[PDB]
């Protein structure tokens, strides 16, 4: 029925039960966690290229 | 549309792109702005390194998406 954040608006099946505004907040949250996670991965991968280069020239 | 490409060193590149653009195409675009050759570039989104022959839409990269760039050595 109604928005799962308890907004008082109706949620949309195409948005996991959320309303236009509450779904935009979830979307923004998810996209911040994705950027953090990708940053962490890009650190791993940069550490690894520098090492692979360093042992290559050692 | 715009997407952003973040480096680890304090720079965000804004690119003009289409969901249909190849990753190779996007790296050419980064060569244009930044003078970095395509073969020195690794791009990451949603936990994955992006492949040269696939397109932004293959990865559900939409308007305002942020990718990360790492340099290949
Ligand atoms: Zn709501």
């Amino acid at each position: 029925l109604l928005c799962k954040k308890g907004c008082g608006y109706y949620g949309n099946p195409a948005w996991q039960g959320f309303c236009s505004k509450c779904w935009r907040e979830e979307y923004h949250k998810a996209r911040q966690k994705q950027i953090q996670e990708d940053w962490e991965l890009a650190e791993r991968l940069q550490r690894e290229e520098e090492e692979a280069f360093a042992s290559s020239q050692s | 549309m715009q997407i952003f490409v973040k480096t680890l060193t304090g720079k965000t590149i804004t690119l003009e792109v289409e969901p249909s653009d190849t990753i190779e195409n996007v790296k050419a675009k980064i060569q244009d702005k930044e003078g970095i050759p395509p073969d020195q570039q690794r791009l990451i989104f949603a936990g994955k390194q992006l492949e040269d022959g696939r397109t932004l839409s293959d990865y559900n990269i939409q308007k305002e998406s942020t990718l990360h760039l790492v340099l290949r050595l």
